[PDB]
């Protein structure tokens, strides 16, 4: 027995959202309920508990309430530091047996759009004495947080052995991403440049690296 | 501060086992819990032990879990047998707030002897009489479990997997020959398995304009992660895979 909450909610910034906990009267209907923030990378963070109480350092904004079998978590004027993964939790039957919510992820709308920085890097000279080539292309400080990534070498664009990862959160709710093209040495220094392009919201970054000078 | 210690990976079938150590206080005065949070999955409690010594657990784990505690050295330990993969999540260690509230009470529209007229005589001290405006009623117990988290400690990540471990390949990562103000460095940690991976810089002395990526999975299974600096002088990469051992603190020059 878990408890129901939105997979999903998104507000705007400055303004207000609600989230939803719904159980029975076994857990949520015992009338104790508390709320915890868990932002990727930092550690969970408990925001209310008894219900109504505010956690030490926890601003006004996030205000706990319940009733009945349905508790709700409101958080008032909105800014990015608030898009997280919000819990609700509730003892059941005893003060040792606690459930956790489905879990609700935030979304704030609104945000400025940021373009990506590229930082691209050539292999090092340690991993082409062992006859390989790993080129990275590093894609930070880009909102919103979807970017696609095109490699290129010599003008023709290259597909095979290619992996770029997901975006990713950072500290400031922009995002972070990262591709890597897995060569060998031989194939490193048979191409005059490589290319790693990113293009964000219609906008294309690209860094260039050339192996007769990265040496 | 707490901290959760203990193995990165663990072979299915066994006993993970992880200790929890709070810097800056006792935990002697608190009780300790356990939560856990799988991949896609949302938060699991696992139990406490609290300042009686009394343990509670997660009925549904319940057979499979142990916590135990030292008050000795401080230190609170987790059990959790006969692990499979979907034991994989990471571990955190807590301090929890437990108390059950017990609250008497007389029934709507009954009372302890106020305006019961005759029936405070006929309905006794045990029960509640009837008030004017059944004959008897008895009291009414209602009970409030009142549980949260007061602090999390950071996570361990646990995998538990048959799967061997790859230690990985430490290269340094710096701009070609051909310039710009802020030197850009970088550390690529190539080729390992299974998560986690810490990195930090000049022995944690260097933290400003510091960028740790999260890692690429292949589909040869193994890992690959960057981290990059920007400065505007030595610098060296502290890479950890605790996985299988391995530190290596590589040397990065322009």
């Amino acid at each position: 027995a878990v408890l129901n909450q939105p997979s999903s909610v998104s507000g705007s910034l400055g303004q207000r959202v609600s989230i939803t906990c719904s159980g029975s009267s076994s857990n949520v209907g015992n009338g104790y309920v508390s709320w915890y923030q868990l932002i990727p990378g930092s550690a969970p963070r408990t925001l209310i508990y008894g219900d109504t109480s505010r956690a030490s350092g926890v601003p006004d904004r996030f205000s706990g309430s319940r009733s009945g079998n349905t508790a709700t978590l409101t958080i008032s004027s909105l800014q990015a530091e608030d898009e997280a993964d919000y819990f609700c939790a509730s003892a059941e039957d005893s003060s040792s047996n606690a459930v956790f919510g489905s879990g609700t992820t935030l979304t704030v709308l609104g945000q400025p759009k940021s373009p990506p920085s590229v930082t691209l890097f050539p292999p090092s000279t340690e991993e082409l004495n062992g006859n390989k080539a790993t080129l990275v292309c590093l894609i930070s400080d880009f909102y919103p947080g979807s970017v696609t990534v095109v490699w290129k070498a010599d003008g023709s664009t290259i597909t095979r052995n290619v992996e770029t990862t997901r975006a990713s959160k950072q500290s400031n709710s922009k995002y972070a991403a990262s591709s890597y093209l897995s060569l060998t040495s031989s194939d490193w220094k048979s191409k005059g440049s490589y290319s790693c392009e990113v293009t964000h919201e219609g906008s294309t970054v690209t860094k260039t690296v050339k192996p007769s000078e990265c040496s | 501060q707490l901290r959760e210690s203990g193995p990165s990976l663990v072979k299915p079938s066994q006993t993970l086992s992880l200790t929890c150590t709070a810097s800056g206080f006792s935990l002697s005065d608190k009780a300790v819990g356990w939560v856990r949070q799988a991949p896609g999955k949302a938060l699991e409690w696992l139990g406490s032990i609290d300042t009686g010594g009394n343990a509670g657990y997660n009925p549904g784990l319940k057979s499979r879990l142990s916590i135990t505690q030292d008050n000795s050295k401080s230190q609170v330990s987790l059990s959790v047998s006969t692990v499979t993969t979907e034991d994989s999540a990471t571990y955190y260690c807590t301090t929890v707030h437990q108390r059950t509230k017990t609250t008497k009470s007389c029934p709507d529209g009954y009372s302890d002897g106020y305006r019961c007229g005759w029936r405070r005589s006929y309905c006794g001290d045990r029960n509640c009489c009837r008030v004017d405006g059944g004959n008897c009623a008895s009291y009414s117990y209602t009970y409030t479990y009142e549980w949260y988290v007061d602090a999390w400690g950071q996570g361990l990540l646990v995998t538990v997997s048959s799967a061997s471990t790859t230690a990985p390949k430490v290269y340094p990562l710096s701009s070609c020959c051909g310039s710009s103000s802020t030197v850009t460095l970088g550390c690529l940690v190539s080729s390992y398995m299974p998560e986690p991976v810490t990195v930090t810089w000049n022995s944690g002395a260097l933290k400003s304009g510091v960028h740790t990526f999260p890692a690429v999975l292949q589909s040869s299974g193994l890992y690959s992660l960057s981290s990059m600096v920007t400065v505007p002088q030595t610098f060296t990469c502290n890479v950890a895979h605790p996985a299988s051992s391995t530190k290596v603190d590589k040397a990065v020059e322009p």
